[PDB]
This record gives C-alpha cells, structure tokens and sequence, in this order.
RNA sequence: AAAAUAUU
RNA sequence: UAAAUAUU
C-alpha cells in the first residue's frame, strides 16, 4: 500500500493537457520511456502540454493492455484503434516511445 | 527400454491445409520471387517412412524447417487430422522445437518486407509510407502502441496468394 | 462479364481430350478432373440409358469434385426405378482423391444395387499411403462397394473419343507414348491393389518340367529390400508380379519383354542412391539374350542395386542365351534356380491361394537339381 | 480479473480488481488516493444507484462487461459524468 | 535465463501445468485391438505412438530412432517403462522447446489409453549444450522487425 | 431521274458496345438456355455493304430485327463512334423502326422471367417469392407501385453475364 | 386520331418533335472544303451514304442508296433531297415510322457549314395506307407488360 | 377553386393514425379504389388500416407517377427502404397503386 | 414546375407551382382549402418564420431542393413541426 | 491461392505454344494474345539486347494489350540511350486491334529512330473495313513491315522463345495452305502490287523466252446489279506459284491451286452472279485445267474467265484440259495491248509510269489468238 | 464445323 | 523431362 504523496508513491498522477487527471501504477508509466526517466524519484507528479484527455486515455489503456498480456503469448485479443485517432495516437506515442 | 526414440512435437493438421501450404510454398519460390531461396525437399528425398515433405528456410547462418508427415495412426475417427506438422530450428548440429508463432515471427524477421524505420516520420510529415509490411503474421504478438497506431492508419497489403503463414497452417481449427 | 463454372458439359473439344487425358504417369497443370460416365441396366449389351461428363477443380470444395457430383445426381435418378440393378462406368482423367475414394466407398456400401467400373488416364497421389489405403478399402475388399478400377488402354480412349468428344469425321490418333505408360500405369496399380494369381495359372506356367508345350508368355514375380545395420528389411510396399506383353497393333508392335517392363518400372521407384537395394525376381523362363544384355547394362549404371534372379526353367536359343547368362552373372546378378522353398514362397506370397498348402508336382526335386547342375555348368564353361 | 476506471469531477483511477470482490473492495482500494472514509464514498453505474454492499455477481456484471480495452464506467461522490474530450 | 523463461512465462500452448492426454491411434478398432497393439508396440519399439492433449491440437509422436537416421547423441535418457507399475506405463521424453530445455513425463494406464502428463525444467542439458547456439537463438528470438530496416 | 433512298435510324455506338453484345448473345445463345429461338446472321449472310449482322427476336407473328453497321464515315473524330444500331419490327409488309427502351419492353415481354401473379401474396405472407425478375431492362418505364414494392423487398437476379440489353447496347457514353 | 395523339402527347422516340440542330459528320478530319465537295457529291450521286447527327445526342439519320437495300421497298410517299430550291441550302424529306407512327422528318443544311436544321411532323397519308393487323399488334406490344401476366 | 363544393380541387384522406392529408382528384384518378370511390356529392376518404407516413408516402407515389405519367427521358428514381417496404407493398395492393 | 409541401396542425396539401411564384401565390393557393385571407398567414422553413413578401430565389431554393420524390418543407402559422409517424 | 493475371514470361510451355499458334485463318477460343520480341541496334549479326513475352486477354482495355504494354516499357527503356537507332521484331499469336494499330501508328510516327517488324500466325479481324484501314494506314504508308509467320519464323519461334528440351520442331497438319491462304489475304488488303521490272519480264507475249519458269496470277472480282457489272474493290490482288521446298510443300503448287484455295474463303453468296477474272503469264496446265472445270461445275455461281499471254502446251494433254474448261463455261482469250495496259495500270506499283510495249506486241497477240482460236471448235 | 470473350 | 492449385 504506497500513498502518491509519500516516496513509493505507487500510483503516479497524469495531468492531461486538456485538464482531466489520471492516476496509474508506476510500473504502468514505466513501460513508457519518457516517464519512466522523469519518475526525480522526489516527484510524483507528470503534467502534459500537448496530449488530449483522450489521448491520454487510451494510452493508459495500453499501458494496461501491455501489462496485461506482455507475457501473455496466446490467443491474445484485439486493440481498438480507428483512423481518425491513429495519427495523433501514433504522435503521442512517439512522444512517449510506446 | 533398450528400445531407443526420438520424440518431436506434431501438430495435427489436414491434408487440405499441408498441399495449400505446398502451393503457395512453391508458388512463391518460383512464380514470384519472395520466397526465393527457399528449398523444398520431395517424399521421396527422404528416408523418413513417415515425412512427407521438407521445406528449409535459410536464417542467416541457421535455418528453419517444416516437415509433413503421412501415415499417421493419429488420424481422427473421421480423418479430420490423419497428417501433421513439425517446425525446428537447425543450427549445425544443434536443434530446437519451435512454436508456429515464434516460428513466422522469425521467418518475417528476415524475408517479408516490413514498414522501415522511417515510417514513424514519413507519417508525422503526413507523406506516403512506402515500404510497409505485408505480412500480418509476422508480429501476431502485443506489438508495440506504434506498430498498431501505424497498422491502423495505413491498411497492410493483402498479397494473393497469401505468403507462407506457419500459424495459418498449424491453426486448431477442429478445436476451434 | 465472365460467365459460372460450367461443370455438366456434353461433349469435350479434341483439343480438351489431347490435353486433359494424355496418360503420363507424372503430369503438372493438370488442374482440371474430367469424369465421362455412361449408365445402363443388367441385361444385354444395350446403349447407355444416360451419359455425360461432369468437371471439377482438383482444389475445389470437396462437395463440387465431379465424383460427388454424380453420386449426387444419382441417389435421386435411382429413385424412379428402385428394382433396377445400375452398370456405371466412369472415364476420368484423375483417380478419384482419398476423401472421394472414403465417400465413395461409403455410398456404394450403402447402395447394394449398383456396380461402378472405373478407368483411370493417371493415378493421382499414387505414393500416398492414405491414399493407397483408402483405394485398397474401396478396391482390394471383396465386401461391399466391390467397385472395380483400372487403366484406360487403346480400347477406352477409343471409345471415349468415339462418344464423348466432338470428333467430327475424323480417327483417333493416339500420342507417342501411350503402350509404355499403360504398362507403366497398370504395374503400378497392381503394386497398391496387391494383385495376385490364381492357382491355375501358378500350377500351370511354373512347372520346371524339363519337356513342356503351348505356353507363350513369361511371368516374373518381385519383391525389394533394403539394406539397414547390416539387416536386410523388406520395402512391402515393392511387391508385385508381371507378364509379357505380347505384339499388338494397337500396342506394342513387337511385344516387350517381361524383364523390360521391369526395368522400365524399377525407375519410378525412386530409390535411394546412397543406400543399398536388393531386388529379387522369381521368373518362369530363363532369361533371353537381348532382355539379358538390357538387365547387365541397367546393373552396370545402377550401382545401388544389387540383382536376383531365380528361374524355374532355362530358355536357351542358338546357344546365346548361354551367353546372356554369362555376361548377367559378370555384370554382377546371382542366378539360381527354384526349388521347393522358393516355389512354396512363390506360392504363399504371389497367388490367390486362399490359405491353402502348396502341392509339389512329380520330379520336382530331380528336376531342380538337374536343373542347377546346367546352370552350374553353363556359369562354369 | 478484471481493470477498471473510475471517473468522477475530472479525475480518474486504473486498477485492476477480482471477479468476487464487493463494492466494499473497490471503496478500501480507492481510499488509498481519495484519503477519505470509505463508509460515506458512493458508487454509481449507468446512472443508477448501487447499495453500500453490492457484490459482481449479484450486480450481474461479468468479465466480459469489463475487459482491459474495454473497462467498466462508474462514477464516484462524496458527501457529473465528464465525458471525454474531442479530436 | 532459461530457468527463468520455463518460470515465469506462458509456454508454448502446452503448460507446465499438469494435463490429461490420450493415445490416438487405432481411433476406430474396437477397445481390446487397441490396447492390445499398444502394449505391442510399446514393448517393440519399431512403430510410432503418439499420445495427445484431449483439449489441444499439440500431441507428441514418438519414432524408432533407427527411421531418421543417423543416431543424435543423447545425453539424456528418453524411455517408455512397463515395469515400474504393472497396470500402467510410463514415458520420459527430453526435448528443447524455443530455446529451454525440458523433460516432458507422463504416463498412461494400460485399461484407459489415456493418462498424465507433464513437463519440468532441466539444468543439466543446460550447462552441456553448446553457448554458441543457444546465444544465438536468444538473440534471434528477442528481435522485432519493425521499424529495423534503413 | 432522281436518286432513291432508304431512311433508317441509327444510334452511334463504340465497337467495344458491338462486341460485347454479340458476345452475350452468342453466349446466352449457345452457352445457356435463355436466349434460345433468337436468330443470328453472319456479316457474310446479307447483301448490305455496311450491315455487320442481324439479331431476330421472333414475337409471336412479329419479329424483331437488330442490325449493326460498319464503314458509317460518320465516326467521330477519335472514331469515338464508327459505327452503328438499328432496331426493325417486322411483320409480313409492315416495318417499323422501334426505340432501345421499347424494344427491351417488348423482348421482355416473352422471354425473361419476371414476378408471377401470385408473387405479391408471398410479400405479405412471409413465403419465398419465385420466378423473380432476371432482366431488368424490360421494366424500364413507371410501373405500379406494387411492382416496385415487390421489388424493393426482394432484390433482382443478377446473372453473370447480364441479359442482352438495347438500352445498354444503345446507350449514350460520350456526352450523355 | 390515336397516332396523332401519341405524337402530339408522348415523349417522343427521345427525338423530340421540336426544331433540332443537325450537321453532317462524314470526313470529320479532312478539310472543310474536302468535306464540302464530297457531301455535295455524295447528295448529287446518290452513291454514298450521308448522315446527319443532332449536336448532343447519338442519333442520326443515314441516307443509305435504296439499292443496297436489295428489293426496293413501295413508297406511298417520296423521300427527296432538293438542291434546287436555294443555291446555298440542301432540304430533305424522308418518311419514316418511328415507334408505330408515320412521321415525316424535314430538315435544311447550309453547305458551307454542311450543317442545318431539322424538325419531325406527323405524316396523316400513309397511316391509313398501311396495313392495319400490324398496327394494331404493335399497338399491343407496347402496352403490354410482364409483370404480373404470367399464371 | 374552391373547398366548399364537393368538386375540391383536392380531397380529404384521413390516416389509420388519426392525420388529413388532401390531394388532388385528378392524381387520386390514378388508383381504381380512390377513383371509384369518388358518390360525386362526396368528398372525403377514410382509410381504416393506413399508417399518416404510409399515406405520405403512397401520396408521394402517385405525385411521381403524375408528374412522369407520359415523360419516359432520364426517369428519376423512386426511394424506398425495406423498414417500409412491406407495409407500402400492401397499402398498394389495397389501393391498386 | 415543382411539388411543395405544408406541415402544421396534422394538415398537409401537395400542389406543382412555378419556381418564381412568390410566397403571395402560394398564400392564394393555400387560400383555396383554409378559407382564411392570405395576409396574416405565415410560412416556416427551417423553423424560421417567412415575412410576407419573399421569392423562391431570395429564399435560396432551387427546384433541386424540392423534387418530386422529395419536396421542400415548410411550416404554417395562422393567426410545432409535428414528426411522421413510427412503424 | 488465385495469382493475378500473369502477363509477362519468359518462355512458354510446348502444349501452350502448340495451342495458341496454331494458325488456322479461321480458329475459336484463342482468347488470348502473345508477343514474343527482339529488340537490337542497327548492326545485324549480334546477340539481341532484350528479348520477352507479353500476353493478354483480347477483350481486356486497351492499357493491358501486350502491344501498348511493350510500348509503355519501350518508351521509358529509350530515354536510356538516345544516340541509337533501334530495330524491333515482332512474334505475335493474334494481330494487332484497329485500336492498336492506330496507337502503334502514332507512337512510330512520333519516333524517327525505331524500325518495326511483325510476324503475325493469323490475321484478327481481317473482314472488318476499319481494320483494313487501319492497316493500311499502318504498314504501307511510308516503317512498319507486317508479314505472316512461315516454317522458318515458327521454327525461331520454338527454339528462342519455348522451354522445350531437347525437341525438335514438329509442323501441324495444314501448316502449308493455311500460310498461303493467309499470305494471299493479307496481299488482297495491304493491295501489293507487281514491280514494274516482274511483270515487264513475266509478261511477254513473245514466243521464243529464258528463264519461264514461274507462272503468275493477277485476279479480280465483279457482281451483278441491275444488269450490270461492279467492281468488288475488295477482291483484287496477285499471286505467284510457290517452287516445291523440304518444310513448305514438297510439290509446289500452282498459282492456280493457290486462287482455287483461296477463292472459298470470300463467301460469295449463292444467290448472287459473280465473274472472276484472271490474268496468267503461262497458259493453265492439265492438272489446273482440270481442277479449274470440276470446280466451276461445282460453282453455279461464279463464272471464271482467263486471259493469258502465252500458251504452255506440253504432251499435247494442255489442249484437251482447254476443251473440258471451255464445256465447264470458262471463257479463254489472249491479253492485247488494252489488256497489257490494264495489268500494267492496275497490278503494278508503275509510279504513274505509261506502258511502254515492246517490240512485236500486236503481231505475237495475233499469232497466240490464232493458236488458241481453232482448239475450242475445232 | 469454328467469321471468333460460345471463358473446355 | 513435370511427384503435381508452380492455374502459360
Ligand atoms: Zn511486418
Ligand atoms: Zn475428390
Ligand atoms: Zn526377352
Ligand atoms: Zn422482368
Ligand atoms: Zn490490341
Ligand atoms: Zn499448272
């Protein structure tokens, strides 16, 4: 049982540049390289300028996806993913190096 | 005892499915050169009583090889699965098993063409991206957020014949 | 634009018939199966109460192959007349495949009331053993189905071109190598059915009787084994007998030797060259001398190959087959003769015999050895 | 198990819960960051009103309802459903 | 490393965790044929026998080692025992799978044709078989193609 | 003496339009059942310098006559449209000439099949509506409503190859 | 009455009864005045064959020499190209039957430009004059319809 | 024209759904009910099964078929979706449309 | 010509008009069935009230908006657009 | 597993070739169309430097015929060098489409540098007036050098452009006739025409000549109507007698065989009169004469006529085949200085060139109508 | 027989 | 010189 305050904060807080805040496990945000070098052990705190609220949704979603089934070889199941977010998807992504 | 064995992992399959597998195989060795420099042993270019063919992919200095077999007792009642399929991974003398997705992933890793690594900025700038991978089963595990961003954005090609898919082949669909 | 599959054709263009039918015993782009059929009742010889030709993809969906196709016209055709006993014969370019041949077998168990003759211009998958196994089930078993298969010879593809093509005013030509892969074909079906003699013919031809009269052929019977840790282990498979075939018009124009038509088959049996073979052969008359001096020179190319004859009578002509004795038994061939342990093997493994015991003839064991003292001569001198 | 979002006054926590744990589970797991009494802490789904003991089961939803790409929506007060933002 | 791939990952489609497989050949001859040629066979050792996983398409097929071939070196030892139990048989099988070595065990009784079956880790094909290859493989089978080519 | 002259209509057409419609005429002809009793003369089988064939359509006493032409100067400039069709409706003395539209009408009218009397009361009792119409050409004017419900519920056979059409044999493709 | 009245009331044959623009298309490529001199010969001979075509559409009239047509049909009323009347225009009169009623297409052509204008009229001499079963046959073809007629 | 006398210019059509439409005498000619039906000191129909966007949409009909009675060049299509299809099917076969 | 449509009071008439006839015609034409002067009245479209003099072309309309198949809508006032009925 | 249209090889299968050149003047179901070509610099003798196949359907679009595919690869592997002049060589199943040929047309006008030959196994479409055109506003008009494939072409054919292995080229049955049939159509709609020298030195009514040794044909054809005779422009042409050869005929035949032959292939209706005029520099021999009368007889309706400018009398047996030929209705004179003329005018590329007569024109048209006279009635 | 996309 | 859906 980790508090965000204290230093084994356990869940990081995510500001999305739209406004909305997320909270997800630091391990979760350490699958993602950009904020596994901020998280600097002294912050538990990430605020993003340019990624959408849904952006940042999804993403989270992935890092729980990729959680999920990074071990996971076997009948796997499918990523929703549409055209009219791919792009900026595949941007936040290469923001991120997801 | 005293009676020796050699012991391999076969997965049952169909008799429709190893000849399909056969054609395209062959299609794609000489009708098309993508599978070029594969080699595809005969029935009859083997002792094996039971192997039915031997088709051998060259992996840099190893290799990968995916034999057939014929006559085996483990066909079902209705000879859904009366033949069977084995993959291995020779490298001089040394040898492994190897599973059917491990298998085309692989395979994709060398021959099939894939998006390059400039297909990340080629589509940041909003240009066409050019090579792009054809070959799906080549990464049929959790890829990476941009691989599926980039695959959902621009559509991979539909190749016909289909290219050579180990798990095409060794597919459980009997079991579903 | 382009129109439907059509599979219920009524007659096939000369080309087609040239094309889809020419009987070599390994043909690729063959991808097309051709199925004439003809239909009557048990009675005399009368015209067929119907005839067609259905056409299908060797790659299609089972139920779409021409095979099924028939025997699915056919469970409703029969229903007009359920007391009516059905002649089919079939004309196909490919041997029906294995999961045809099991369904096939299925509805002919099913219907008592029906007898099916195949011929067949190719065998399809003929060193499959699922298929060889499902052809022995619908074949080779005298129960059920008893549906007969064969080669087409002149005689059929005659009468196809007679009746289904649109030959108009014109004869059938027949292409270069028909005889030969005939011979080649039917060798090879006899192999997979695991055809045997009956005991007349055995009783009759392979008596080593040193005076004999009216007997014109030559069988020769063979088996193979291979050579494994210093073990010699029999290729069941490799096993199968033959007779000459005698001058034709039609045919061979002068008629080929027994011993020719073996080793003309011995090739499509894709041995191995870096191992060892043995091939036994058990013929009824001596070896002539133009078959001889074939037999050492194939012995001399093939290396793998090592060659034994047993003969149960000597055939010596002008004193040459003397010669071609001795210029097999150089090349390498052991000759002998054939005494009562070969001669009830013989019996046990190539005939009909039904389970019975064999019957040795009078003199049989004088006649051997008089026998094996002129071929010891005859090798010696 | 299953993940689950919980949305509530532009905030948001991902975690991931079992099958057979009761609401009582979800609102002990979310005091951890909510620092508040988990007693009073009200849960809502598809705009109805669940009671402070509610188990999966009886509440119907399954693993099927909540999957990894695809988590169940519920709200959360104290003593507004933001929708997401747009392209 | 190979130790902690057999552990800690999802294997192959045929789990370490114990599963019920069953002899197949012979599927239509009746019960007695079936277990009568079994035991043949199993005592002879010159047919295959090929035991399934009832819920799987995976089986594994065992042949004479003379139908390869030329005899593989065998460090380990593979064998169908009919002794240890009377009613019931029992199988030993190493084999290397992606890259770790396993010893597949199992057994199956006489009266049913169909049993147990199991797979454990192997340190001791380990540390003898060669580093160049399974170095190797280790590299090959870590690599992804995306985004590789310049 | 003046000259004399036949008047005849003609619509300008592509060759390919041509070719094609000898091609399902044959094929419906000879390949199939439908086209049965339609007549077709060879370009060597009338006198005409310009005609290329002659398609009868025999309707009980009255024959309908489609005839194409060749060597029409008339082509255009990119010889867009060289030459020619014509539809004739002959019987004993009387000719006349007949539009596309119509003509498909009144060929439709013998021919091809078309929802039966009865096919309305399977709308409404749930059943299998049979014959359905196959040729959608010989409907082309404003029909009753009921027809064209029935339609809507129902789609039309498409046959591979279409039907033989003069719309589609006559229709405009260079400026509509 | 009720061939006059369809001409008068129905979207005729798609070429309507209404003055149309016409012109003369053989020998497109060649040069005017080439294609001057043979249009002039062809309507003088009466050997050839002449087409005029409305601008936006594809149907035209050919004028091909009655002797191809083998037997000379009977004409209750003459067809006739005059180059008299006018020194610089070409008149015709051809008629014809179109959909079951007799018309009578006229029309004039400037030689210079060999292109004109041309209008159809109903033509009462020969609605009589023909045959009668026939008509009426056609008449019946062309109300008929399959839907709905066969049992 | 006039509403008053019985000879309207149009005529009352009352839908099962409890809706008036009103459509000209000269379109309803067009359908044999209608046409017997309207007797001339009438003018008013009731239809007892007839949904109001039935109605509109068989009065839609009979306006395309007036104003493409006679023309026969580049006739527009007529829309209809198969949520509809059945019940306009039948409202045609009751009114003879 | 083009066929128009009126859609107020559960009522609706359908009549061919001229595309230049102005919105005084129509309220003549719609005379002949409400018995009511035509000044007063006034039409809809797009739920925005017609003054009384306007064009068809002022309006924007074209003969395309208004087909046979598909006729222009409008609404009536005198001194709610009510929907189509449901299968 | 259904591969897109393949339409480009490198050699084709044996069956295949058999198949599709087969060269029939009238052959169904050849739906495809092959084109095997060569491609080499001016200097002749060398190893070509490009050499393939293109195939296509016939009624695919335009874009995918094997020509405008050839030519789409050509355009662009020309700006490689465009210093070279180039000759390109042509081996095609079906002949080019009128659209085709109108494209190819244009495409060689807009390069001066590029030579053409085709070789054609049959001619596709060759009774459409278009199609004539075409070609003749194609070839002709002056490069472009359309000719018809024979043993020796069909043979370079099978063994530059075929995978067959260790086979030698087998010739089908009618190899020969169809050839020639073929050879006199395309000559009928290009309208070859005699050099002035040939026809100056075949056609010399003087007795006494050296080296006569080839017999030469110049026919027309005129219908019936209205009482009166209309030249078919379409039935006119020339034909000489092919000398026996190994591969071709082992016997040659007679241009007058050739004409019988050929003379089928117009379709001329039954119930129509035609005459068939012939113009020869030897007289015809017995066998032709005999031919000649059973084929007429055979005919109701065409009437054959022959003019000559020598009498090949030889055994005496020419005069009885005459009196068989005269009982059948064929009409034999002599060609006088009119009848010179025609020919001269008509089957020859003269350049606009009068007929200059040679010494002792008349008196030897006399001395051969005198010889000839008598043998009918007398 | 083939007048030729009659898709054998 | 076909081991065969390498659909030329
Ligand atoms: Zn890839
Ligand atoms: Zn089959
Ligand atoms: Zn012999
Ligand atoms: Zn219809
Ligand atoms: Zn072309
Ligand atoms: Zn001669």
């Amino acid at each position: 049982y980790g508090g965000c305050e204290g230093p084994d904060a356990m869940y990081v807080k995510l500001i999305s540049s739209d406004g909305h805040e997320f909270i997800v496990k630091r391990e979760h945000a350490l699958t993602s390289g950009t904020i596994k070098a901020m998280l600097e052990n002294e912050t538990n705190e990430v605020n993003f300028r340019e990624i959408p609220s849904h952006v940042l949704s999804k993403v989270c979603m992935y890092f729980t996806y990729k959680v999920r089934y990074t071990n996971s070889s076997t009948e796997i199941p499918e990523f929703p993913i549409a055209p009219e977010i791919a792009l900026e998807l595949l941007m936040a992504a290469n923001f991120l190096d997801c | 005892m005293e009676n020796r064995w050699q012991v391999m992992i076969v997965w049952q399959v169909d008799r429709m499915r190893i000849r399909t597998w056969k054609s395209l195989v062959k299609h794609h060795m000489y009708v098309s050169g993508k599978a070029r420099g594969w080699f595809y042993r005969h029935h009859y270019e083997s002792p094996h009583p039971r192997i039915s063919s031997e088709v051998h992919i060259p992996l840099g200095d190893a290799r990968l090889v995916i034999t057939t077999y014929w006559g085996l007792h483990t066909g079902e009642r209705d000879w859904h699965l009366g033949q069977g399929v084995s993959i291995e991974w020779r490298k001089k003398r040394y040898s492994t098993q190897v599973d059917p997705e491990l298998a085309d992933q692989l395979i994709h890793l060398y021959y099939f063409d894939c998006f390059s690594d400039s297909a990340i900025r080629k589509a940041l700038l909003g240009h066409i991206v050019s090579p792009r991978c054809e070959y799906q089963a080549g990464h049929n595990k959790v890829g990476s957020l941009q691989y599926l961003a980039l695959a959902a954005l621009i559509t991979p090609k539909k190749i016909k014949p289909p290219l050579p898919s180990v798990t095409k082949l060794t597919e459980d669909r009997w079991n579903k | 634009m382009k129109p439907h599959f059509r599979n219920t054709v009524e007659r096939m263009y000369r080309d087609t018939f040239s094309y889809n039918f020419y009987n070599r015993p390994i043909l690729s782009r063959r991808n097309t199966v051709w199925l004439c059929y003809e239909v009557k009742t048990k009675g005399p010889s009368r015209p067929p109460l119907d005839a067609k030709i259905f056409r299908g993809q060797v790659y299609s969906e089972l139920k779409y192959h021409p095979e099924m196709r028939f025997f699915h016209w056919f469970s409703k055709w029969r229903k007009l007349h359920r007391d009516q006993e059905y002649e089919v014969t079939w004309y196909i370019s490919w041997s029906p495949c294995t999961k045809c041949t099991r369904d096939m077998a299925t509805f002919l168990a099913e219907d008592p009331k029906v007898t099916l003759t195949i011929f067949v211009a190719r065998l399809y998958y003929f060193w499959d053993p699922d298929y060889q196994e499902a052809l022995r089930s619908l074949c080779q078993k005298r129960d059920g189905p008893r549906a007969t298969m064969k080669i087409m010879n002149y005689d059929e593809f005659q009468h196809c071109w007679s009746k289904f093509v649109y030959s108009q005013r014109e004869l059938f030509e027949p292409w270069n190598n028909l005889p030969k892969y005939y011979i080649l074909l039917h060798i090879m079906l006899g192999e997979i059915l695991r055809h045997s003699m009956d005991p007349p013919t055995f009783t009759f031809n392979f008596n080593n009787e040193p005076w004999v009269r009216g007997r014109h052929e030559t069988y020769l019977c063979y088996e193979v084994e291979r050579m494994h840790n210093d073990t010699w282990v029999l290729l069941n498979q490799r096993r199968g007998f033959l007779c000459n075939q005698a001058p034709h018009k039609h045919g061979f124009l002068e008629g080929r030797h027994a011993e020719l038509c073996f080793l003309d088959v011995i090739p499509f049996w894709k041995l191995d060259l870096d191992q060892d073979y043995r091939v036994t052969c058990f013929t009824s008359w001596s070896p002539c001398f133009s078959c001889a001096q074939e037999m050492a020179k194939f012995i001399s190319k093939n290396k793998h190959v090592s060659l034994c004859i047993f003969t149960a009578r000597i055939y010596d002509d002008q004193g040459r087959c003397q010669e071609g004795l001795r210029t097999l038994a150089e090349a390498g061939a052991k000759i002998s003769i054939m005494t009562y342990s070969e001669f009830k093997h013989c019996w046990d493994t190539f005939v009909d015999h039904q389970g019975c015991p064999f019957q040795p003839w009078d003199g049989l064991d004088e006649h051997s050895q008089d026998l094996s003292g002129r071929l010891r001569a005859i090798l010696q001198n | 198990d299953v993940f689950l979002m919980i949305r509530r006054h532009k905030t948001t926590i991902f975690t991931d819960a079992k099958e057979s744990s009761t609401v009582f589970e979800l609102k002990r797991i979310v005091e951890g960051i909510l620092k508040r009494p988990p007693d009073e802490q009200r849960l809502y789904k598809d705009d109805q009103l669940l009671d402070d003991g509610k188990t999966l089961g009886e509440c119907g939803f399954t693993s099927q309802t909540a999957r990894p790409q695809a988590p169940a929506t519920v709200g959360l007060a104290f003593r507004c459903i933001e929708p997401f933002s747009s392209p | 490393d190979q130790r902690s791939k057999f552990e800690n990952e999802e294997f192959f489609r045929k789990l370490s965790r114990e599963c019920e497989i069953k002899y197949t050949g012979f599927r239509d001859r009746p019960h007695e044929e079936r277990q009568a040629r079994f035991q043949n066979a199993c005592r002879d050792g010159r047919s295959e026998i090929a035991f399934v996983a009832t819920g799987t398409n995976l089986s594994l097929q065992f042949f004479p080692a003379s139908w390869q071939g030329e005899q593989r070196q065998t460090p380990s030892r593979e064998y169908v025992d009919l002794e240890r139990e009377a009613g019931k048989v029992y199988l030993k099988a190493p084999m290397i799978l992606n890259g770790v070595c396993v010893i597949w065990k199992g057994w199956i009784d006489l009266q049913r044709l169909d049993g147990m079956g199991c797979l454990e880790f192997d340190e001791e094909r380990a540390q003898q078989e060669d580093a160049l290859a399974q170095q190797a493989f280790e590299e090959a089978r870590r690599r992804t193609r995306e985004f590789e080519d310049r």
